[PDB]
């Protein structure tokens, strides 16, 4: 999780621990595309968030 | 466009009044029944062209604010849609 | 206002000369013609005055212009187009805040760090 990839997940992958990464990518993804339905399409930020979360769950 | 239009018009316009006026000698009841059917028709269409026309113009910046309207609302559709597909996918 | 109201002549000079000629008329129809050409070159000016602008005319135009109706029926079916996409914007919206609340609550209930940090730190 700290190579090759962005640094989110810590040394202790704690099962409580990934739950609540996953929850907090879920909640980022949740804002990202609120905002992009809001206000304007212009804003990928939502998939590149998805595709964090999966390589963290992987 | 509009050219094409205006050059059949101009055409048609042309021989009516050559063989209107030139062998106006030789025509009969039944030639000049035909020719006033003829007439009445192009007046029907003529009307509903200008009356196409007059609409047209009395809401002419309208209809590109509606046509824009509709595009952003269409685009928004699509780009909801196709959020809507790839967290499906990715999920 | 000149263009409307010579339009408006020559079709009241149009009509006039289309009931008169109702009966057999031997002399030179002219003025049929004459006004039919004057309506003709009317429209063709007003075509090209909306045309100087230079929008995006779509085929969607020429077919309603072809189908013989004006253009108030689709300015109704882009109204009701537009309540529509209004309504499912509002439908989408609380979808969404429907999610984020249970989100919200699944945090809650999970991880309390998250739910701090979106309370207080966001």
């Amino acid at each position: 999780e700290s190579q090759g990839i962005e640094r989110l997940h810590p040394m202790q992958f704690d099962h409580k621990k990934e739950l609540r990464k996953l929850n907090m990518s879920i909640l980022i993804n949740f804002l990202d595309l609120l905002d992009i339905l809001i206000r304007s399409p212009g804003s990928i930020k939502r998939e590149e968030k998805l595709e964090d979360l999966k390589l963290l769950f992987v | 466009r509009l050219s094409t239009l205006i050059e059949f018009l101009l055409h048609r316009a042309y021989s009516e009044l050559m063989v209107l006026t030139d062998l106006l000698p030789r025509k009969s009841d039944v030639e000049r029944k035909i020719e006033i059917v003829q007439f009445a028709s192009r007046t029907r269409q003529l009307f509903v062209r200008l009356l196409a026309l007059v609409k047209w113009a009395n809401d002419a910046g309208k209809v590109e604010k509606c046509a824009m309207i509709s595009s952003f609302l269409d685009q928004q559709a699509i780009l909801f849609v196709d959020t809507a597909d790839r967290l499906a996918s990715l999920a | 206002h000149l263009e409307e109201h010579l339009e408006k002549f020559v079709e009241n000079i149009r009509q006039l000369g289309i009931i008169v000629s109702d009966f057999q008329p031997s002399s030179q129809a002219g003025l049929s013609q004459k006004l039919n050409f004057i309506v003709t070159g009317l429209q063709d000016i007003d075509k090209c005055r909306q045309q100087l602008h230079d929008i995006t005319v779509p085929l969607e135009v020429f077919e309603y212009i072809d189908q013989g109706r004006n253009p108030q029926l689709y300015t109704k079916e882009c109204l009701e187009r537009a309540l529509a996409k209004n309504e499912q914007v509002k439908g989408k919206i609380d979808t969404m805040k429907k999610f984020k609340s249970l989100l919200i609550q699944e945090l809650s209930k999970v991880f309390p760090e998250d739910m701090a940090k979106y309370r207080s730190i966001r």
